[PDB]
């Protein structure tokens, strides 16, 4: 058996509402650590727009399947990424702390009604433009023989990725994103993923 | 060879107890051995020292100060506090032994653990939406340990079962641990030392004996260890992970079992259940006895 | 029927007194006498020797002239005309002692505190004389010495667990069906445990939540009767209810100068039958149930839902019998009043019983249908009626009030012309209620009389007077269960019945007794289960801190009573509003960019208030008041807190 880590960063292009109170406050805060309060991406919303432009792609398939675990009755296979909670990088926050940058922002915006031409009024925490998380991904290598097959068709995802957007409301402008992968090692296993890229 | 082994956690954990929507803050021995075993079976190592030779306790929390145990279930000679208290450091567990602990330093004791903090993260599921209808939301919960906290445990087992202990842990420090581990929760990193406070304290002789795992005895040690004894039978139960059990997910045979910090008198050794039913591979659940003895 | 006769007697034995008001012992043996039914023996002997020796014995041991000319002409007609002697006919005679004369005083015209009520002292000295008679049948200052009496209490295991296993997908249902069957659950235990030593429901000292305290002979027969109960309902428990609920029953044998606090030993008994109980409570198990336990067989396909079980056969929506007759029994508890223990009906109950709510059609039908079928009238102080018990609840519900509100349910609360749509969630209870048991009575007026009045009052305020103080609120209570209290409805109907409900709580027990809230909003969509959480941590962190405190809202907000009612809605909020209806040029959005300037930390932020006041055109006393309250923080706070109630209000 084996696994291999994926680390990296996920730059922030434009504001991301990863999503998850009182009166003219922020109607939608996004997702937080509980203890030091910054924004992070929960991992399921990596793996769920991962899973989503795989299949699209492709297109229930052996494929999306087997790389991000199946139920289903007969077909039971466990999920071969593990994509961890990317965590808020400790270099934007001192680019952050500097600057007096707030971490997140409020967005406000507006939805002009088709009926009686009103208005309604929508604070959105969006992570600021320019924030790094440092994301984190597990592959567990079940069959040798898939490997590369497979790590292909992450690189599709994450390629689909870089052209769509992360949690949000991203066909309004919020979340898109770049994956600059740090490295590919090898942490269980005598698996060699040298020669394995997601970008 | 007792070896403690100190997890700190990197991403929140899940650690249900009984739903999703729960999170309890540590797991019972035989959960951690049910991962062991999973993970021995991936690394297609052999399992016969997990089963006939590994004493592992529960995981207990431990912060910058002070590592934690359960708090025994001894008579009290105000109750409301004590019965909140449920973690005793190991500094002041020989005084609360002999009772030296008062209703306020119980609650500053109670409010001394600064484990970690639990929250509810809602996930929605969009699987339906492609096709026809609409998105599932549904909530796990989480807990979060503060940065200089974790989770430890005690293994004891030969020198081999300990090397392949290390193995696992090291595994497991990415497969992830508690549920959820396949959606970004339960990642860690894991320490495996020599304890030199823990050993002192475990090689202590006392009147009585207190359970540091979730653990049950068979029939013949059941008819001796029941002898005014003060104990917790928590119900533990949950679905079988495996691929090679079943078409459909199937559930374990229900379980019964005396919780950590439990005091008996007589102490006994116990059995690892199998709790299969009609599948191709046993399921097995820990639990062996792992014990403390103190005087009160 | 010598044992019955005594009854009579010990619990007649002071209708002199009233009799006189209108040597009292005389007076009450010719009323007496004065019907014939009430002519036996045991009765006349118990109240011309009370002034028979077993009735004396425990005598021992335990306004205007024209109101009581008025209750003597009234006790004379429900004697004539509803009371018989009989067998099954006492719990009617005890219902009428507890009705009638609650508000008339045991003992008048006395330097000592007339504290103690009739119906108290009456219903102590009928519980004494049963135990002494029944140590007799078993076979003065030597009697006292002797031990006479066995303290029992009764303690239910996971009623918080039981309340809250519910899965939010018929929360509300099985919240308040929970409750309700766990009370009536503990009623019906009661009343077994009675029938089977032979007692009347005097000697059942008094029922909290989850909780019995009642006093039994010393006798080999009565120690073996709860020896025979304790094994049987611990079967039981464990049959139905795995680990997931459980009683634990513990005893104390006393001499006759314990009950008298001689020698101050009262505490230190009460005391000692808690650590028994605790004892118990921590065993909790045997050998045998263990082994059964753990030799289950076959693993089972599917579970309940909520119950979360898979070997009860469990239905096609998948809901165990249990469970879906909890959610069944949930819309009757409340749809109708009595309750019949029967042999058969919705929910499961002890002796191979079923509890189901039924009209008084329903329980007289399953009364002629089949005998050994229990009543209980629910909240109604009628005592004609036979073989039935007052059982009180507070099944308030303002959707239920008309039929498409009863269908809807809570969510018509959120239906609202005005204000915010938004439902607020209460979760209630009391602060130092076991320390007020303990050592709130000094130890010269401590009396099982005492401690009796306390919990019935307070039992009678949680369940039966909620509902008058509710009342005209769209509040739905999920549940009043023992001391605490789980309400529902609109946000504004939630807040302002929680501070009726402490300003008569203060007025209640002379504001000897606190108890902390919490109140949370939570949208109409937004699940129960959530609701329950969250308004259950806000409580948690009210009464982390001293005493009483309401934990409005955020975490952030935790306040007082005083300071919610007065120093947040009544000083603040009130010139706030009038502000904004009289002035015909400022509206909400001036009132968001003074929250928006409060709630800035920057210290120039209050200047920019400052600037604002000074062209808000507001009253001049309005502006200096305001400023005043952002200057300062807990009036800052204040000033925020009442500027977000008021917005909620005036939304849409
Ligand atoms: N039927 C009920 N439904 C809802 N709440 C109740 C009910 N009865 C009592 N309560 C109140 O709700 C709480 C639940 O009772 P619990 O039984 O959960 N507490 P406790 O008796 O201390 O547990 P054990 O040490 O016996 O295992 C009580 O403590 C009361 O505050
Ligand atoms: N309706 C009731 N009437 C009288 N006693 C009750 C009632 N319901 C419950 N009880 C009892 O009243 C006690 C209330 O206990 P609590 O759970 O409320 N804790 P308490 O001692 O009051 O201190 P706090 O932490 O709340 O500040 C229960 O433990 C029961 O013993
Ligand atoms: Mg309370
Ligand atoms: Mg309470």
């Amino acid at each position: 058996y084996s696994k291999i880590r994926i680390v990296g960063k996920i730059d922030v292009l434009t504001g991301l509402h990863i999503g998850g109170s009182m009166i003219g406050a922020i109607a939608s805060p996004v997702v937080r650590d509980p203890y030091s309060r910054l924004p992070i991406i929960p991992g399921s919303s990596i793996k769920g727009k991962m899973r989503s432009l795989l299949a699209k792609h492709i297109g229930d398939a052996p494929e999306i399947l087997r790389l991000f675990g199946s139920s289903q009755k007969g077909a039971i296979q466990s999920s071969r990424l593990q994509i961890s909670d990317a965590f808020f990088s400790k270099a934007s926050q001192e680019e952050f702390d500097k600057k007096d940058l707030a971490y997140t922002e409020t967005k406000f915006e507006n939805t002009i009604s088709r009926l009686t031409a009103v208005a309604n009024p929508r604070q959105i925490e969006r992570v600021t433009r320019g924030a790094s998380f440092d994301f984190h991904i597990i592959y567990n290598v079940e069959n040798i023989n898939e490997v590369m097959a497979d790590f292909e068709n992450i690189k599709t995802a994450i390629h689909l990725l870089e052209n769509d957007y992360l949690g949000g409301g991203g066909t309004r402008g919020n979340g898109r994103i770049r994956f600059v992968i740090d490295s590919i090692d090898t942490v269980v296993g005598d698996f060699d993923s040298s020669n394995l890229s997601i970008k | 060879v007792v070896k403690l082994v100190k997890l700190t956690f990197k991403s929140p954990v899940h650690f249900g107890m009984k739903r999703l929507s729960d999170s309890n803050h540590t797991i019972a021995a035989d959960t951690l051995f049910s991962a062991l075993i999973i993970e021995a079976l991936q690394q297609q190592l052999e399992l016969s020292h997990l089963l006939n030779n590994l004493v592992i306790t529960d995981l207990f929390p431990y912060n910058k100060t002070s590592y934690f145990l359960p708090k025994p279930l001894i008579r009290i000679e105000g109750y409301k506090a004590f019965k909140k208290l449920t973690y005793i450091p190991v500094e002041n567990y020989s005084e609360y032994l002999r009772g030296e602990i008062d209703s306020l330093e119980a609650s500053k004791i109670a409010e001394s653990l600064n484990l970690g903090k639990a929250s509810l993260s809602t996930k929605v599921s969009l699987q339906a939406v492609d096709h026809n209808g609409e998105s599932e939301p549904y909530s796990v919960g989480n807990f979060t340990f503060y940065p200089e906290s974790g989770l430890y445990f005690l293994a004891k087992g030969n020198a081999d079962t300990i090397g392949q202990l290390e193995i696992l842990m090291h595994a497991l420090q990415y497969s992830g641990i508690g549920g959820k581990r396949s959606a970004g929760y339960g990642q860690f990193r894991c320490t495996i030392e020599d304890s030199g406070k823990f050993d002192s304290l475990l090689s202590q002789t006392g009147n009585i004996a207190i359970l540091l795992s979730s653990a049950m005895a068979s029939d013949e040690e059941l008819v001796d260890c029941l002898e005014d004894a003060r104990y917790l039978l928590k119900k533990r139960t949950g679905f079988v992970q495996s691929k090679t059990y079943a078409d459909q997910l199937v559930k374990k045979k229900d379980f019964y079992a005396f919780s950590a910090g439990s005091t008996f008198y007589q102490k006994f050794n116990g059995k690892i259940f199998d709790v299969s039913d009609n599948g191709r591979h046993s399921v097995y659940r820990y639990a062996k006895a792992f014990w403390l003895e103190g005087k009160i | 029927n010598k044992k019955l006769e005594l009854m009579y007697g010990s619990l007649l034995h002071d209708i002199g007194k009233i009799v006189y008001r209108s040597t009292h012992s005389k007076i009450g043996s010719q009323f007496l006498n004065k019907f014939k039914p009430f002519q036996l023996s045991g009765i006349v002997d118990s109240v011309s020797y009370h002034h028979a020796y077993i009735t004396y014995i425990a005598d021992n041991i335990a306004y205007t002239s024209s109101q009581y000319a008025a209750l003597v002409n009234k006790m004379t007609d429900d004697l004539s005309n509803k009371l018989k002697v009989g067998p099954d006919s006492f719990s009617s005679l005890l219902q009428w002692t507890e009705s009638l004369w609650s508000y008339i005083p045991s003992s008048t015209d006395t330097n000592q505190v007339m504290d103690v009520s009739l119906y108290d002292h009456s219903k102590i000295t009928c519980a004494i004389a049963s135990c002494i008679y029944d140590y007799l049948t078993e076979m003065t200052k030597q009697f006292y010495q002797e031990d006479v009496f066995l303290l029992v209490s009764l303690d239910m295991s996971g009623i918080q667990d039981f309340i809250y296993n519910i899965s939010g997908s018929k929360a509300l249902k099985s919240l308040r069906s929970r409750s309700f069957y766990l009370e009536t659950m503990l009623e019906s235990l009661v009343d077994d445990l009675l029938s089977d030593l032979e007692l009347s429901r005097a000697n059942l000292l008094y029922t909290g939540g989850g909780h019995a305290y009642l006093l039994l002979p010393n006798t080999e027969r009565a120690r073996d009767v709860l020896a025979s109960f304790e094994g049987e309902m611990k079967e039981w428990f464990i049959k139905i209810f795995k680990t997931d609920l459980s009683v634990a029953i513990a005893y104390k044998a006393c001499t006759g100068e314990d009950l008298m606090n001689s020698n101050g030993t009262y505490s230190d008994l009460w005391q000692t039958v808690s650590r028994k109980l605790s004892d118990k409570k921590a065993h909790k198990y045997s050998l045998n149930e263990i082994k059964l336990f753990n030799s289950t067989i076959h693993a089972g396909t599917q579970e309940c839902k909520e119950c979360l079980r898979s070997d009860i056969d469990i239905s096609e929506d998948s809901l165990c019998k249990i469970c879906e007759g909890i959610i069944a029994i949930s819309n009757d508890l409340r749809d109708y009043s009595f309750f019949v223990v029967s042999p058969e009906g919705k929910v499961p109950l002890p002796r191979n019983r079923y509890l189901s709510v039924e009209n008084q059609d329903g329980a007289e039908r399953k009364i002629k249908m089949n005998k050994e079928t229990r009543i209980y009238s629910k909240n109604q102080p009628f005592v004609g009626k036979q073989l039935v018990t007052n059982l009180w609840m507070c099944d308030y519900d303002f959707s239920t009030l008309n039929p498409e509100t009863k269908k809807q349910g809570i969510a018509s609360y959120v239906n609202r012309e005005v204000g915010i749509p938004r439902l607020g969630v209460l979760r209630a209870d009391i602060d130092n209620l076991g320390t007020t048991f303990i050592k709130g009575i000094p130890e010269q007026y401590r009396s099982i009389s005492r401690t009796a009045t306390l919990s019935r009052q307070l039992s009678m305020f949680f369940k039966f007077e909620l509902s008058n103080i509710l009342k005209g609120a769209r509040i739905s209570v999920i549940y009043s269960g023992g001391d605490d209290l789980f309400l529902i409805g609109a946000w504004d109907d939630v807040i302002s019945k929680a501070l009726v409900l402490r300003k008569a709580f203060t007025r209640f027990s002379a504001g000897k007794l606190t108890f902390s809230a919490g109140i949370g909003m939570y949208p109409v969509k937004y699940p129960i289960s959530k609701m329950a959480s969250e308004t259950g941590v806000l409580e948690d962190l009210a009464k982390r801190g001293e005493k009483n405190q309401v934990a409005l809202w955020n975490d952030s907000k935790v306040f007082g009573w005083s300071q919610l009612e007065e120093q947040i809605l009544k000083e603040k909020m009130i010139p706030l509003q009038e502000a904004l209806t009289n002035s015909q040029e400022h509206g909400k959005s001036f009132l968001y960019k003074m929250l928006e300037l409060l709630r800035n930390e920057d210290q120039i932020n209050i200047a920019r208030l400052a600037y604002l006041l000074a062209r808000s055109s507001l009253s001049e006393e309005l502006t200096q008041s305001i400023f005043a309250w952002s200057q300062n923080k807990q009036q800052k706070v204040e000033l925020i807190t009442a500027i977000e109630y008021l917005v909620y209000q005036i939304r849409e």
